[PDB]
RNA sequence: CACCAUGUUCAA
RNA sequence: UGAGACAUCUGCCUCCCACUAGCCUGAGGCUCGCUAGGGGGCUGCUGCAUGCUCCCGAGAGCCUCCAGUUCAGCUUCUCUGAGGUGCUGUGUCCGCCACAAAGGGCAUGCAUGCUAGAGCCAACAGCAGGUCUGUGAUGCUCCCAGAUGUCCUGGGCCGCACGCGCACUACAUUGUCACAGUGAAGGUGUCGACAUGCCCACGUGGGCCCUGGCCUGAAGAGGCUGGGAAAUCCUGCAAGCCUGUGACGUACUGGGGAUAGAUGGUUGCAACUGUCUGCCUUGAACGUGGAAUGCCUAGUAUGCCUGGGUCAUCAGCCCAGACCGAUUGUGUCCCUGCCAUUUGUACACACCGC
């Protein structure tokens, strides 16, 4: 029928060393951290990215700011 | 926790003769192969005492093996009579979960039947028109301008 | 310290009432927990083994709140809209099996019987079991 | 003195209060601890036609409505006084019944 | 660089779909007036408006 | 002793009709016998707090507000809730305390939002036939 | 007596509209929820006293499926200016109000003879929440990044320009139209 | 608009030529004084006619109101 | 002041 | 004559009214509790704060045809027959051929001020508009027993190389699913035409409409037992959107759900060409759509469900109902047209003319 009128995210389903660790040692240290922000700056799943959030927050790296089903800010603890 | 990934990681398996992805997870990896969808996945990854939560490449060898009995013959695993896919089978008489392309090998032979005899379902399917009673008039167009 | 049922949000109650009857080891579920939905309008299983639990503390609360209530109402409660095609979506009750079996549970437990006109009432001991509860979700620290 | 509930229906709201009121006075002619008119919410019948006899033309539709009023009225009396007060002759269009327990 | 402009009067309704308006605008500034130019507008203009004019030169022809 | 010097109002927005009570008390206030607190919808809770938090909580630490609410939905009973809670509070203070302190609450009220103390008459408007509201009509399709 | 703050947390009195066209016309009406049903439609000009932070709620509120959701536009804004005191440590409101001033078209154009026309105060205001609103919508559209981020980034750069929010880079090409038709 | 109708100024007229020395500037005594002198079969006619009467004693009041004959 | 041609026969 | 006036509805108030509404009091019952708070003062590091201390007061959430003060508990809500009420109110500005108004715009007050909103009704002339298939409305005309009458069985009206109108669902993260919460309004309902029947029960009763509560089942659904000719029971219809949390993570994907397969109910005398519906499976196009075009100005658009009509079963339809609820505009005659005056005309079937 006659038709009228983005290259793929290669995002890591799964962690890996570099990832991982740089998780842990630069993103507690930015201002605004959140799923999609730590999607774009590590290249990794969103849903690694909510287990990274939930992680980080749970043992002290960030402090949740306004958590919710839409953006779920978070920030660097200090 | 913040767990790595094994070096085993599977990107692509196979379950019966289907190519999974191992990047989805376990339960909707699953719903790849033909026939078993996403009810019955999760039923089976739930039987075959497989955590949903971890992705379809970090399974093993042992896990696809008793999650594919499960998914050949589920009566055995407490999956109820109810919950299959040949709920009766005429020409047998017996329930099963047709999986992994017996399905649409059972789809034919089900044509088969009912095109040998000129049975009006059969009839339609041969012609290639809309069976279980639709309106052909205006719906199933399919291009062809004239 | 006084605390009852309506001065806490209905989640963090229904959460921890579903973590009382855990741990408690009461309520004998049933052996189609892990294959049935919870209504006919459902595209998937409730995906949370403790789903049972929840919707025990969801009912239990309910006969709290609404006393008299019947399998009935509580497949008006958690019925919602159903899942037709291209077609739009009508209110649909949901399966009034697993409504029942919670039910006939709590009642077995002593929280709730059937009223004298008809439908579930709450008991004596199940009103301080919610309390009590309540309490404890209420003012985390004296519980 | 026996309790009594009349019971008054009408599609015409002046010829309800006509005959309410009659009820009543004649019930504290003789005073029978009457409990004034209890107004039941008028039961609209709507009923939405097309106007068109046969369908060409922007459709077009007659809305329809007939509006019933309904009044009680208490009283605690005797079976005989009741009835004559009601027997009274009575407007055209009121429909009047009598219930007793 | 936007010369901003008090309306004084309005003057009417202009554009063929009757979508501008003629406003008469001094060029109140930071001490400096005298001096009412006739500009359009888009928009609802009320009165005592502060037009920011990027350019003050040419002006529209009145209707 | 219960002398209880009360004031019963209402306030309503669109169907919702909530009926408050201001009893002399201690600064209870509550919708449905659930607090203030715990009001959905989540995010407009400082809707439903916003009367008191215009008065102060100095002039409800010696009252008692409770509102029965029904009809209307969510929003509609959070604006029905606050309108009831400002006409109680200023019926209450003309009543039962000085009528300079009614009219420095109510002129609060009144520079803040006049749909704490008077009612929004905006209802429905009734559908027409060839068209699915109000205003819209049917498709109309030459040739 | 105390002044009421936008979320319990942000003051809509200490904003500084420093663009003196657009003083009265930005709204400092302080009010503890941006959502308010206060029937402002009701006069040529009462949508101009309505608190810009309830205006920009309704913007965030359209296409066909997000139509009248102010319960979800309010949680929106609620995040969005979260985020920006976080990004931007000053008031959230006042770096909105730096978004509108700086995203306001001053010239626009229309079919008087295609020709140049001023732009009004009020029209500048709506136009501006307009291409905030609409330019954080297409950003937030099939991307990971959530409503409330594509908001806040996009008052952001619109507040300091940075010719990269769909506000800034709109204007510009309006005013460059306008500035090709005198 | 709220032009009014000629059933309401023809009415106006003679209340005022008949009833001068009773009316007032006030809208809403001589609201109260024409639901006593006229007989109008409607509430919302009775307020046109008063606010027009009311409207015509105030141009009496301010000068000469070309149009009516007060006889006295 | 871009460009804007046409409308079978009788009947009314 | 028409417009207006009028009539109905929404919106504010009074009166009337209450064992079909709600609430209070009383009497019975429960469950939690006899904290905290407030007013302070001192106290530290004007100011701000932390502790300490003094005084004052234990109450909350419910259940019940239980009754009750002239032998009348009350009317804030709720029901409603009558009646109030707004008249463009007040202020300002504008407003004709000398003068003079009818009136209009802003601002404000009001429950409120586009004719208050919305509708109903709506004149005179017509169209060779639709309907003879709505009628025991009907003229002429046709058929009239091998009927174009009528009934019965079956089929068809649905049949599919295609073109269109229109509506529903989508193309997702202002989202889908999963759990849970909060939470409407209009209404309809049991042969008074059917039944002058069919079924169970026992020569006779009960059932047929809306259905509560209990039990069985994974559901669909089925049994037992009750209510309602209804503000009384269904029913406070515990509507959906919405809100909270969890999962998904930009991938035709857990978007979409068309198509199709095995087979379990239900309605019906009858389900095949699948009535509707349960369960597993199958998983199409569609990545916002060319030329073009519709509806719309405030509780409006849109979204989201609900009731009624049709109906033994079938709603993606219509007529209404609420719920969430706006962006813009407050103009113009540019487009498409309407009304009036002037003007031209070779038109009058009237420019689709000649």
């Amino acid at each position: 029928k006659k038709k009228w009128s983005r290259e793929k995210l290669h995002n890591a389903v799964m962690w890996e060393k570099v990832i991982r660790d740089k998780l842990y040692s630069e993103v507690p240290k930015y201002k605004v951290i959140t799923v999609s922000v730590i999607s774009d700056r590590l290249k990794v799943n969103g849903s690694l990215a909510r287990e990274a959030l939930k992680v980080l927050h749970a043992e002290g790296l960030i402090k949740p700011v306004n958590v919710n089903a839409n953006c779920r800010l978070y920030t660097r603890a200090t | 926790s913040l767990i790595l990934q094994p070096d085993d990681f599977q990107h692509i398996l196979r379950v019966l003769n289907t190519n999974i992805d191992g990047k989805n997870k376990v339960a909707y990896a699953l719903t790849s192969i033909k026939g078993i969808g996403r009810r019955f996945a999760i039923l089976c990854c739930k039987k075959a005492d497989i955590d949903l939560n971890r992705r379809a490449g970090t399974l093993s060898n042992d896990e696809i093996a008793r999650l594919v009995a499960i998914m050949q013959n589920p009566t055995q695993f407490k999956i109820p009579e109810w919950f299959l896919n040949r709920k009766k089978d005429p020409k047998d008489g017996k329930f099963s979960q047709s999986v992994s392309n017996v399905v649409e090998q059972k789809m034919r032979d089900d044509l088969e039947k009912l095109k040998k005899v000129r049975c009006h379902r059969g009839l339609r399917h041969m012609w290639g028109l809309r069976v279980r009673g639709q309106h052909t008039k205006t719906t199933g167009r399919r291009g062809r301008t004239v | 310290k006084p605390a009852v049922v309506k001065d806490v949000d209905p989640q963090k109650f229904i959460a921890a009432y579903a973590a009382y009857l855990k741990k408690a080891g009461k309520i004998e579920i049933p052996k189609y927990v892990d294959v049935i939905k919870l209504a006919q309008f459902k595209e998937l299983a409730p995906a949370d083994p403790d789903w049972y639990y929840t919707r025990c503390a969801a009912i239990a609360r309910r006969i709290y709140i609404n006393p008299g209530t019947g399998v009935g109402g509580f497949r008006k409660v958690f019925g919602g809209n159903d899942r037709r095609g291209v077609r739009p979506g009508r209110f649909t009750k949901s399966s009034g099996g697993i409504i029942r079996h919670c039910l006939q549970q709590l009642e077995k437990m002593g929280i709730v019987e059937v009223a004298s006109n008809g439908g579930r009432i709450m008991t004596k001991e199940g009103q301080r079991d919610l309390d009590r509860i309540a309490q404890q979700v209420l003012y985390p620290e004296m519980f | 003195i026996h309790k009594i509930r009349i019971t008054l229906s009408s599609k015409n709201p002046k010829a309800l209060e006509k005959v309410c009121a009659e009820l009543i006075k004649g019930a504290k002619d003789h005073k029978l601890r009457v409990r004034g008119p209890v107004k039941i919410p008028t039961k609209v019948l709507r009923i939405t036609t097309r106007k068109s006899p046969c369908g060409e033309g922007t459709n077009t539709w007659d809305r329809y409505q007939m509006r019933i009023h309904k009044r009680l009225i208490d009283l605690h009396s005797p079976s005989e006084v009741v009835k004559e007060i009601t027997s009274i002759n009575i407007e055209p269009g009121v429909e009047v019944e009598v219930t007793v327990a | 660089q936007p010369k901003l402009a008090q309306v004084i009067k309005i003057i009417g309704r202009t554009g063929s779909r009757g979508g501008v308006t003629q406003v008469r605008v001094k060029i109140l500034d930071d001490n400096r007036n005298d001096r009412t130019i006739i500009r359009n507008v888009k928009g609802p203009c009320r009165v005592d408006d502060i037009l920011a004019l990027m350019e003050t030169e040419r002006e529209a022809r009145r209707l | 002793e219960s002398k209880k010097q009360k004031v019963m109002t209402f306030g309503k927005k669109k169907h919702a009709i909530a009926v408050v009570t201001c009893n002399k008390g201690k600064g209870l206030v509550k919708c449905n016998g659930v607090p203030i607190d715990l009001l959905q919808p989540e995010p407009l809770r400082l809707k439903v707090m916003e009367p008191i938090l215009i008065a102060g909580k100095h002039r409800f630490r010696n009252v008692d507000m409770r509102i029965r609410v029904r009809g209307g939905g969510q929003t509609s009973q959070l604006y029905a809730v606050r309108q009831a809670i400002a006409k109680a509070l200023v019926a209450y203070y003309q009543k039962y305390v000085d009528e300079a302190q009614k009219l420095e609450i109510k002129d609060a009220y009144l520079q803040y939002d006049r749909t704490l103390l008077v009612a929004d008459p905006r209802r429905t408007e009734p559908k027409k036939f060839g068209g699915h509201g109000a205003r819209a009509r049917r498709t109309k399709s030459y040739r | 007596k105390t002044t009421p703050l936008l979320f319990k947390k942000w003051s809509s009195a200490e904003v500084d509209v420093n663009d003196l066209s657009l003083q009265d016309y930005i709204s400092k009406r302080s009010v503890y929820l941006p959502h308010t049903a206060q029937r402002w439609t009701k006069k040529r000009f009462r949508k101009a006293q309505c608190p810009i932070t309830e205006r920009l709620v309704n913007s965030l509120m359209y296409h066909g499926r997000n139509n009248g959701k102010k319960a979800m536009a309010v949680r929106h804004l609620k995040a969005c200016f979260e985020i920006i005191s976080l990004v931007t440590d000053q008031n959230p409101i006042q770096v909105l109000v730096d978004a509108i001033t700086k995203a306001g078209p001053r010239e626009d154009s229309t079919r008087v003879g295609r020709q140049s026309v001023d732009v009004s105060p009020l029209r500048r205001v709506n136009q501006a929440i307009y291409l905030i609103t609409t330019g954080a919508r297409e950003a937030s559209f099939r991307t990971i990044k959530t409503f409330p981020e594509c908001l806040a980034d996009e008052i952001i750069n619109a507040s300091k320009g940075s010719s990269n929010s769909y506000a800034i880079k709109k204007k510009d090409e309006i005013e460059r139209v306008a500035k090709a038709n005198r | 608009g709220r032009v009014r109708t000629k059933t309401v100024k023809r009415a106006s007229k003679v209340i005022i030529e008949k009833y001068f020395q009773k009316l007032t500037q006030d809208f809403q005594t001589n609201k109260k004084v024409i639901c006593e002198i006229a007989i109008v079969p409607s509430t919302r006619l009775r307020n046109k006619i008063a606010g027009f009467t009311t409207k015509l004693m105030k141009r009496i009041a301010r000068g000469p109101v070309r149009g009516i004959s007060l006889k006295l």
